[PDB]
């Protein structure tokens, strides 16, 4: 059976490939999630000083239309 | 027999599907961050222009 | 002997869809690895941003002191 | 070639579940970037008031004294 043989190491040789693969894409994914964490956690603190920035540029400006 | 090859092989077309969907918002997510990015940078100019005719100021009188 | 030909293809056929699946997943990696990438750089774009916040905060303190000057 | 599929598939399965996480966490960050956006083009505004204001100062005072 020649034939058969080489299809069945065709199968074999895909299959390992494609389960290593996998285990790749799933750290890939981890990967992304954890990113976004950190990036949420940034922007929550880049809001708040932005937020802070406008009243202290609004506060500043106050003493400057009296002057 | 070919048929659950057959749904392993839909999975990772649904699988691969959704890697696509999450770069097309990641990647329409660059236009909120490039205007973020230029409205703060523009501020930056205001508040150093500020400054700078506040020091105008605080010296011509 | 036609009834080993009926066997054939359905080794082949096995054997098709598998290296389609394997592509799949190498697409998958390839495209994943790009968009974490992009990801990444845009976090980047962010804390810049915090260092332009950052920096205005001291305009202000500046501007407060002149401020002071012409009050004087 | 049988508990092979069904390996394989429910790895993939569990690869899915997190992309779609991943996706939805993407919407969020989306929806936390536009409010960002909104909060900056208001602190560019501000900001663009704070320099007008401060030319009309920087030349008033020029006047006053020369």
């Amino acid at each position: 059976n020649p034939h058969l043989r080489a299809y069945h190491q065709k199968i074999d040789s895909n299959l390992d490939e494609l389960s290593m693969g996998l285990g790749r894409l799933k750290d890939i994914a981890l990967g992304m999630q954890t990113e976004i964490e950190e990036q949420d956690d940034i922007l929550d603190r880049l809001t708040t000083k932005v937020d802070k920035l406008d009243v202290n540029i609004k506060s500043t400006e106050r003493k400057v239309r009296q002057l | 027999a070919a048929e659950s090859w057959e749904t392993l092989e839909a999975d990772l077309i649904e699988l691969s599907q959704l890697v696509t969907d999450f770069s097309l918002l990641v990647n329409s997510q660059q236009e909120k961050i490039d205007s973020i990015a230029d409205h703060v940078n523009s501020a930056a100019v205001n508040v150093e222009e500020g400054t700078k005719n506040l020091g105008k100021a605080a010296k011509y009188k | 002997q036609y009834l080993r030909q009926e066997v054939l293809r359905r080794a082949e056929a096995t054997a098709a869809s598998t290296s389609r699946s394997l592509a799949l997943m190498y697409e998958s990696e390839k495209v994943g690895v790009a968009s974490s990438e992009e990801l990444a750089r845009q976090r980047g774009v962010l804390e810049r941003t915090e260092k332009m916040v950052d920096k205005m905060d001291q305009d202000l303190k500046i501007s407060q002191k002149h401020i002071n000057s012409i009050k004087s | 070639g049988n508990d092979r599929v069904r390996n394989l598939q429910s790895e993939v399965e569990g690869v899915k579940n997190i992309m779609t996480q991943n996706v939805e966490r993407i919407l969020a960050r989306g929806e936390n970037l536009e409010h960002l956006r909104n909060k900056t083009e208001d602190l560019e505004a501000t900001s663009e008031h704070f320099k007008t204001t401060s030319q009309k100062v920087a030349r008033k005072f020029w006047w006053k004294n020369v």
